[PDB]
């Protein structure tokens, strides 16, 4: 359903996930 | 109305009060 | 080439890229005037000019490549005869105390106590001596095939062999340094 | 006359005329 | 006066001994300042490591170092 | 543009021609 | 006579009495460090260390004991969560009265060079005056600098006979005291990697050991003994106080930073973890783990540690605090009890909903509620009086998964609203405002108190690198100028 | 309780405002 | 030199062509000065020009962009960069000058070479004391503005969550960064910015009162109205009267100086401890230790829903601050916010 | 028989400083100290 | 193996050599033959 | 020598600064309305805050990509 | 543990002991 991306995107968007490989 | 806040006003008044006291009064007698 | 070496020395060679033993000049500075009572306070002159070792380096040199001398010589056969590492003594020993495959009966504590007596008042008694040639060639009893009554100040280098084993054994020893931790 | 008081006016100067020159071209740039 | 002699203070007594003496010249200042020099490009490794200013490919330079 | 430029290079030769007005007397 | 601030200045020219008030002062800096260690013993709450760890309770100087292998104590009680059957001497009270009583040994030392300062050692030969020989006493204080540097870094971090330094995990569940060993590569530099301090140690205490050997034997050029004024006793004071806020801006930075030197299981998290979302991503991380492998909801949201769950919380982010909200970090919200489950949002028309987080900025900050792709789907409005994103009209239930609420749905819009509020401070928990009766709002850990300190010491010593550094180059003038000074005009 | 602590802490500024005017050290000419 | 008469190396031969009574000093110092602070007064005056900050920040800051002088600044770098130094040879612009603008990296030019040019200022009157056998009092007094620089541009942003949150260098940036502290940090309420208040308006005062004290009680050594010419620096008597001035405010103020020395050294006082404990509040806001609640007033207010004071109102206001500017402020955090959940008051 | 010994003076004019000093502390930051 | 940011940063310190020493060359050429 | 005076005042200055300084002027002019100073240093013209992909405000979002996507950001 | 007794108990310390001390210093450097 929720990628653990999309998951930290909507609830922080400061994420270290998130803002790393966000060339795409 | 803590135990910490009442009594450090209290030893930041009376410790460099007196220590003040203690140099003056040294030397207003000099 | 250097100019302050090369005599009444066995290793008669300039080696030094730097100069370690350079026998340099001093000068005396003032001490600098720190009473609160005087209404300035100045900081200092140059005083006294002073010309001015050798003796010293002489010594320290011959002292590190005689411990490297036992070492070297000392960690070949114990790895030869009993079939440890040299590195490895220690925690072998600590475990249970040998020599040449003989059980010793000293816990690990008591050499702590048996080395800092036995060789640490050695070492308060060599110090005691103020004589440089004395202190880096004593006499007595570690000279009982009589070396002293043998000349070396002429073109006799019968003291100039020591030294150069005394050097590579300190390499060897630095050797097995760099062969211990990472090889 | 290349002096330490000449380098100091001139970097000073020579760009402060050179920005000048800039921000005028800037106040009639419509869009 | 001569001050309070005691066995501490004549065993220390040569290390407080040559106070104000000094190499004439320049001395090891060419020399210091290579060292200087090094040790402020050697912090200038250490700052950019812990900022990921230089980039090094063996660090991982994260807490996820405390798990290899 | 070149309206820049023009009435630019016009100021160029003319206050090298009035400094040179000046110049000669 | 001299003025209240000069007092101390009296010293500055016999060095018996400035051995005599350097021991006083590191009398009373060991006699605080055990005075500080009983009372923070006599105060710590060892029962729960996974939920109420050392960092929670405002414990300042114990986390700094537990970073060099003190875990045990005389009641029986270690930091791991087990029962000590030996604590040993090197226990806590063992280590807080072993600087009491060098406290009080320091304190007679200093008695007897303040009676006996005029000794025949500070009087060099040949003058008769008090005199230092500061390039070779410099030269004798960093050779046992490094002696003890390369000791800490070979025998005690690296467990060759010391016990050795605290390491954990990535995500500071799993931590011990375990020796180290040294990385010598370019991962030593990497400051997460704790083998990097055993390295350091090692290589700086051996430059140090050859650096002092350098300063013991070779004095100081004539041009660089004046320009540096080295015949003063203050221009050694004004370069240790460069030395020491240098220190203190790295020593505060690597704390607020986090380092391998600074674990969270004994400081607390960072403020860059929770705006990172460093365990929120790892719990996500573990969750995938679960539902990917074959697993319900609820029994995987069981499988993650409520340690872990408890550093995904804006009440343990060192950042949301005050300068006068006092005390530990359970005086603020309670003393945690139990994780309460993972608040999970579905509106009517059965889709996931994500409570957008609070900022580490935000004092307060009004709950949203977002959509997989990230676009805002419910609040709690302000303004309602026609709203269109209320929780009510939306339909926003709430179900937990694990912690205390397992598989239980609450449909309520004022418990939804309640819970809403509690999902953007993190994980859900349950705390106790009664045992110390707390008082609502967050406090900051030891690692945002340490930082606050160490820069703000490390700035009021830059001004006091700036007055030594001045006093000792122009020491002829600072009684006053000369009369005749007026030929630097033209 | 702590506003017996302020007002003391204001009398107690205005106290050394009065000793301070009437009770200076006076300046001495010459 | 040096009373034992060495040979000159090449330094004796720099440091007295430095060391040269020109127009300019330069010293040694102004080689650490002269290239630092013509880079930073030219890279704010380049940045301020032409350097967008479009994508730092999502607005534009320049004058070609269209701003005038009180709204174009030199931006802070985006909080994706957090702490980069943004070295023009750094892994985020690699060399290119034109992208390195665009990056914001032109604020890092201008924020190191403008804090080693304040080292460099702050040697210089160190250097030039020295030459001049003069007292250090004016490079004590400078540790203030370093003070101030450091825990507001540099010590600030390093406990935040990057450089995005400094200051950028413009006028209407600096007062959004004052707006930024009043909405965030409650930084009225910090004492130590109630320190730093009182020192610098108080240093003010005593600008103006030590000001105008000498200038009413000067000496008569003129016969012109004009009282500036009777004076020549090289006269040895004072030229006010103190003794005038100390029973003037001794029967106006009641409190006067008494003496002179002291006098100007409480004017050196004032401004420096004031700029000392406000740096000191700004190194606790790096940690978001602030001064912001009250919480016997806020236990208070939300247990009594009539208990208002202008303190509560000053939270209602910082919660406007915050919720209102967020969504522009801090363009990285993505958050929208519906109109119905910032907080708004009657019919406004 | 140190002949180090100096001895500190202080005038009432640093005596009003210093006592108002501490009571200025003592008005401005005990607000925040009893919180 | 080496980066490319090692290889910028190796460069900025023979760059940041070529400007420090081309200052503290051009204050060694003034000081000898006075331009 | 030379005390600010006699320069300003001597015609030999401004036989000098009414050529290099109108020059240096029409030089600032041409830096920006040849379009060379939205070059140089990136600004944006008035008609490229804004392509087709996006209509909102550029964020950076990536550290170390941010080089390549700054050029996707502004169209390049 | 009240209020009263723990700085009663620090009020009947530091005001003699400085009160004293005042008396002392005084003394001393006469
Ligand atoms: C003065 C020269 C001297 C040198 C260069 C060494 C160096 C060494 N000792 Mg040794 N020792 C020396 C004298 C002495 N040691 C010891 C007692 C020990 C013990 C108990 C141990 C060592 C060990 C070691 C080895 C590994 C170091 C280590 O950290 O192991 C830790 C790394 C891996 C175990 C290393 C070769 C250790 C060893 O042999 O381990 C292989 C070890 O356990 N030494 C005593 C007291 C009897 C000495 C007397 O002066
Ligand atoms: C100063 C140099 C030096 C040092 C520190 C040592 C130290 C050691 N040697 Mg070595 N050794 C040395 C010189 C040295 N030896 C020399 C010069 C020789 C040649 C004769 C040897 C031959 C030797 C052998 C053959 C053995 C040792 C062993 C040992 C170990 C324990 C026995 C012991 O010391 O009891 C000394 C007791 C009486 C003299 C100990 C690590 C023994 C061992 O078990 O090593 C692990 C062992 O088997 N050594
Ligand atoms: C040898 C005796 C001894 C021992 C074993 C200990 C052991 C301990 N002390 Mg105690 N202490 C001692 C003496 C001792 N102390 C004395 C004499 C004082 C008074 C000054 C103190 C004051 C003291 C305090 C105030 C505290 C401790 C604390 C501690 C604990 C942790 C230490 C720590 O993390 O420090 C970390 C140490 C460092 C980071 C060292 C800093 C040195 C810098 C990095 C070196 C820079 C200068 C250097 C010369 C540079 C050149 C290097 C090279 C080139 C040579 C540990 C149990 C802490 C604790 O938990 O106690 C309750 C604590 O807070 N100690
Ligand atoms: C191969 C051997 C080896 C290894 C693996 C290490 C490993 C390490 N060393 Mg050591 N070191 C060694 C040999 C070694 N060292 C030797 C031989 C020396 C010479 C004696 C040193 C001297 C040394 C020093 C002096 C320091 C280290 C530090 C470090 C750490 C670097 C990472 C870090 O924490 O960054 C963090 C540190 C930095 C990023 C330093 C940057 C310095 C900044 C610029 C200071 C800022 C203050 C300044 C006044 C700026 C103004 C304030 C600002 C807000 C405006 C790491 C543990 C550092 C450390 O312990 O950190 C905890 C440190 O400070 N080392
Ligand atoms: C660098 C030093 C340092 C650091 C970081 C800490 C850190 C900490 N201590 Mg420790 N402590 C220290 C030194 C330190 N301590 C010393 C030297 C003592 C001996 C007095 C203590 C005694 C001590 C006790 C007894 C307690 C702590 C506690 C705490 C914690 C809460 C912090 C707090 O409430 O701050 C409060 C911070 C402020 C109020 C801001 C200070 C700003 C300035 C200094 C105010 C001064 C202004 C003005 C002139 C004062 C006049 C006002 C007047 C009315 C008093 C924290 C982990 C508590 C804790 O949690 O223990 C479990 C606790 O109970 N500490
Ligand atoms: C290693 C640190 C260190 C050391 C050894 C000294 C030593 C000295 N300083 Mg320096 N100084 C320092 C740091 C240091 N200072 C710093 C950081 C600053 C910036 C604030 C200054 C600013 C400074 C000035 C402006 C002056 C001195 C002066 C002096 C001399 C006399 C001090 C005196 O009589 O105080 C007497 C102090 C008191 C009687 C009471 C002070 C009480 C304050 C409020 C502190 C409270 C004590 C507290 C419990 C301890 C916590 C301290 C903290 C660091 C842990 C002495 C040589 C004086 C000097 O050079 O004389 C010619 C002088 O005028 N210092
Ligand atoms: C001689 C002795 C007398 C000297 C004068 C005494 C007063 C001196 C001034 C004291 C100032 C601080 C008073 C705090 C009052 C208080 O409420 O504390 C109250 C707190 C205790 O707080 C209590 O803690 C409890 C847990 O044990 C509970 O949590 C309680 O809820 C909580 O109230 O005491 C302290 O925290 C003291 C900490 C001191 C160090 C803090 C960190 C300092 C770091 C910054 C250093 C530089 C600062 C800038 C300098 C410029
Ligand atoms: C003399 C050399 C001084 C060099 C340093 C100072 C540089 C200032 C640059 C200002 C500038 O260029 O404005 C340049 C701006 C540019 O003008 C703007 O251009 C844009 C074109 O795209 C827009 O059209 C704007 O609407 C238009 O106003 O001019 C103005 O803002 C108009 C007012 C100018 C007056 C500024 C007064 C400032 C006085 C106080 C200075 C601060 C105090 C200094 C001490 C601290
Ligand atoms: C009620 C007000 C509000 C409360 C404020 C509470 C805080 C007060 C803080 C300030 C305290 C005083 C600071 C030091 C003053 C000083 O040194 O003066 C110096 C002068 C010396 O002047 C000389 O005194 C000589 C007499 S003698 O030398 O002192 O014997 C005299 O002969 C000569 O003319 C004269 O020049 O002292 C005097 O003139 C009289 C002695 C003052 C005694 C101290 C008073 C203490 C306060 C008690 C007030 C009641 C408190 C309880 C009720 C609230
Ligand atoms: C005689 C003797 C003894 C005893 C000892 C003892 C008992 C000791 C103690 C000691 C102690 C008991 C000490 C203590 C100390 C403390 C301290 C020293 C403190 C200080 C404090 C401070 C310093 C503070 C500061 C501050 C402030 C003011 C506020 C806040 C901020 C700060 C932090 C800055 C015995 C019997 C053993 C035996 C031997 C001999
Ligand atoms: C950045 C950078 C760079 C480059 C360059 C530079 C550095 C430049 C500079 C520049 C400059 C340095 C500029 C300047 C400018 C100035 C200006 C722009 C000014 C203006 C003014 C005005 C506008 C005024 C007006 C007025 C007033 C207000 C007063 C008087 C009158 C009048 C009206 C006139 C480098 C390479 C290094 C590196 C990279 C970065």
């Amino acid at each position: 359903v929720t990628l653990a991306l999309d998951k930290d995107d909507p609830a922080k968007e400061d994420s270290v996930k998130g803002l790393r490989k966000d060339i795409n | 109305v803590n135990i910490y806040g009442l009594t450090a006003t209290a030893l930041f008044i009376i410790i460099p009060t007196s220590f003040l006291l203690i140099l003056y009064v040294k030397t207003a007698s000099t | 080439r250097p100019e302050w070496l090369d005599g009444s020395l066995p290793g008669d060679r300039g080696f030094d890229p730097l100069g370690l033993s350079k026998p340099s000049e001093f000068v005396v500075i003032g001490v600098d005037e720190n009473d609160q009572n005087a209404a300035k306070n100045n900081k200092g002159s140059v005083e006294a000019i002073v010309q001015a070792g050798l003796a010293r380096f002489r010594e320290c040199e011959l002292i590190h490549g005689r411990w490297a001398m036992l070492a070297c010589l000392g960690a070949l056969v114990a790895e030869a005869t009993t079939g440890v590492s040299w590195v490895e003594a220690g925690k072998v020993e600590l475990d249970g105390a040998s020599y040449a495959g003989l059980s010793l009966p000293f816990s690990i504590t008591q050499l702590i106590w048996i080395e800092v007596i036995l060789v640490g008042g050695a070492e308060f008694y060599r110090n005691s001596e103020t004589n440089p040639e004395k202190r880096c060639y004593p006499g007595g009893v570690f000279d009982p095939l009589k070396l002293a009554s043998e000349d070396e100040e002429r073109a006799f280098r019968l003291k100039t062999a020591e030294i150069k084993h005394a050097r590579l054994a300190m390499v060897s020893f630095f050797g097995y340094g760099v062969q211990a931790l990472s090889t | 006359i290349f002096t330490v008081r000449w380098l100091a006016i001139h970097g000073i100067a020579v760009p402060t005329i050179f920005f000048l020159g800039a921000i005028t071209a800037m106040q009639f740039i419509q869009r | 006066e001569p001050g309070l002699v005691t066995p501490l203070g004549t065993l220390l007594r040569p290390l407080n001994s040559e106070a104000g003496k000094v190499l004439p010249g320049w001395g090891t200042t060419v020399l210091m300042a290579v060292f200087i020099l090094l040790f402020a490009a050697f912090l200038l490794i250490i700052l950019e490591i812990y900022n990921s200013s230089l980039i090094l490919d063996d660090v991982s330079m994260s807490w996820e170092t405390l798990a290899k | 543009g070149a309206a820049g430029a023009a009435a630019a290079a016009g100021a160029a030769a003319a206050a090298a021609a009035a400094g040179a007005a000046a110049a000669a007397a | 006579g001299l003025p209240w601030y000069r007092v101390h200045t009296v010293v500055i020219n016999d060095p018996g009495r400035l051995i005599s008030v350097h021991l006083m002062h590191t009398a009373l800096v060991s006699g605080w460090a055990g005075s500080m260690a009983l009372f923070e013993i006599s105060v710590f709450d060892p029962s729960d260390p996974v939920l109420n760890p050392m960092w929670r309770q405002g414990m300042f100087v114990l986390p700094f004991m537990t970073r060099l292998g003190i875990t045990q104590s005389w009641g029986g009680w270690t930091i791991s969560g087990e029962t000590a059957t030996n604590p040993g001497i090197w226990s806590y009270e063992g280590v807080a009265a072993a600087h009491i009583i060098l406290s009080g040994a320091l304190f007679l030392a200093s008695v007897w060079h303040w009676t006996y300062w005029d000794l025949e050692l500070f009087r060099d030969p040949r003058t008769g005056k008090t005199a230092l020989d500061l390039p070779k006493i410099f030269g004798i204080h960093l050779f046992l600098s490094g002696l003890l540097c390369f000791g800490f870094g070979a025998f005690h971090v690296t467990g060759v006979f010391g016990p050795g330094i605290w390491v954990s995990d990535p995500y500071g569940l799993t931590g011990r005291v375990q020796p180290v060993a040294p990385s010598w590569g370019a991962d030593g530099f990497d400051p997460y990697n704790p083998g990097g301090i055993a390295s350091h140690h090692i290589a700086a205490g051996i430059l140090g050991v050859l650096a002092g050997l350098f300063h013991l034997c070779v004095r100081p050029s004539i041009r660089l003994y004046f320009g540096l004024s080295m015949g003063s006793i203050e221009t050694v004071l004004s370069s240790s106080i460069a030395a020491v806020f240098w220190a203190a801006f790295v020593v505060a930075g690597t704390m607020w930073y986090g380092s391998a030197a600074t674990p969270i299981e004994l400081f607390g998290p960072t403020r860059y973890q929770w705006d990172q979302g460093f365990f929120q991503q790892e719990i996500q991380k573990r969750v995938q783990a679960s539902l990917a492998e074959g697993a319900s909801l609820s029994d995987a949201w069981s499988r993650i540690p409520e340690k872990l769950a408890f550093y995904d919380y804006i009440g343990n982010n060192p950042a949301k605090g005050g300068l006068f909200r006092t005390g530990a970090m359970n005086s603020g919200d309670g003393i945690a009890v139990g994780w309460l489950g993972h608040a999970s949002f579905k509106d009517q028309e059965g889709r996931e909903l994500f409570v957008r987080r609070m900022p580490t900025f935000f004092e307060t900050f009004p709950v949203l509620l977002l959509d997989k792709d990230g676009i805002v789907r419910a609040d709690v409005p302000f303004r309602k009086a026609e709203s269109k994103y209320s929780i009510e009209q939306v339909g926003v239930s709430v179900t937990f998964y694990g912690g205390e609420l397992d598989g239980l749905t609450f449909t309520d819009p004022a418990t939804v609203k309640k819970y809403a509020r509690k999902a953007q401070l993190g994980e859900i928990f349950e705390f106790d405002r009664s045992t110390l009766q707390s008082d609502g709002v967050f406090r900051s850990s030891p690692r945002g108190w340490f930082t606050f300190g160490h820069v703000c010491f490390a700035l009021l010593f830059f001004f006091g690198h700036i007055w030594h550094g001045a006093r000792t180059i122009f020491r002829d003038v600072f009684a006053g100028i000369d009369d005749d000074i007026n030929d630097q005009v033209e | 309780m702590e506003a017996l602590v302020y007002t003391f802490l204001l009398v107690g500024t205005l106290g050394i405002i009065f000793f301070s005017i009437f009770f200076r050290d006076p300046p001495r000419m010459i | 030199i040096g009373t034992y008469q060495e040979k000159r190396t090449w330094f004796d031969d720099a440091d007295d062509w430095l060391r040269q009574d020109r127009f300019v000093f330069v010293g040694w110092s102004g080689l650490l000065l002269f290239p630092c602070a013509y880079f930073a007064l030219g890279g704010w005056l380049t940045g301020t020009t032409f350097v967008t900050s479009w994508y730092t920040h999502g607005l534009a800051t320049s004058y070609l962009e269209g701003c005038n002088f009180l709204t174009a600044a030199v931006s802070t770098p985006a909080n994706s960069m957090a702490h980069s130094l943004l070295f023009v040879w750094g892994p985020e612009a690699q060399g290119d000058f034109t992208r390195w603008c665009q990056l914001g990296g032109l604020w890092a030019f201008v924020a190191l070479h403008g804090a080693f040019g304040l080292i460099g200022f702050m040697l210089r009157q160190f250097e030039i004391a020295r030459s001049v056998n003069l007292r250090p009092y004016n490079a004590i007094a400078f540790s203030a503005p370093i003070a101030v620089f450091v825990s507001v541009f540099l010590i600030y942003p390093l406990g935040q969550s990057g450089w995005f949150f400094a200051p950028s260098f413009g006028v209407a940036a600096i007062f959004r960064f004052i707006l930024f502290f009043q909405g965030f940090h409650n930084w009225t309420l910090n004492p130590f910015h109630m320190m730093g208040v009182a020192g610098v308006l108080g240093a003010a005062l005593l600008c103006a009162i030590h000001g105008a004290t000498v200038e009413n009680t000067l000496f008569e050594d003129g016969d012109g109205a004009n009282t500036f010419r009777a004076f020549n620096p090289t006269q040895a008597e004072e030229t006010y009267s103190m003794v005038t001035a100390n029973r003037f405010w001794s029967q106006i103020f009641g409190v006067a100086f008494s003496n002179k020395r002291w006098l100007h050294f409480f004017m050196l006082l004032v401004p420096v401890t004031g700029l000392w404990m406000s740096a000191i509040g700004v190194v606790g806001l790096a940690l978001n230790l602030r001064a912001y609640d009250f919480v016997s007033q806020e236990i208070r207010a939300a247990e009594d829903p009539e208990f208002e004071t202008f303190y509560t109102k000053n939270i209602l206001l910082n919660e406007g601050i915050r919720a209102w500017m967020a969504a522009q402020d801090q363009p990285h955090e993505r958050l929208v916010f519906p109109e119905e959940v910032l907080p708004r008051g009657n019919a406004l | 028989p140190n002949p180090n010994k100096q001895v500190v003076e202080l005038n009432r004019t640093s005596l009003y400083w210093g006592l108002l000093l501490i009571f200025v502390l003592a008005v401005l930051f005990s607000s925040y100290i009893f919180n | 193996a080496v980066t490319p940011s090692l290889k910028n940063f190796l460069g900025s310190l023979i760059a940041g050599a070529t400007v420090l020493g081309g200052i503290a060359l051009a204050i060694t050429a003034v000081s000898k033959f006075d331009k | 020598e030379r005390p600010f005076s006699d320069i300003l005042t001597s015609i030999r200055y401004w036989v000098i600064h009414s050529i290099t300084v109108p020059a240096l002027f029409i030089a600032g002019w041409l830096f920006v309305s040849t379009g060379l100073a939205y070059d140089v240093f990136g600004t944006p013209r008035p008609n490229e805050y804004f392509t087709e992909d996006r209509q909102e405000a550029p964020l950076i979002t990536d550290r170390f990509n941010a080089l390549e996507q700054v050029k996707k950001l502004s169209g390049n």
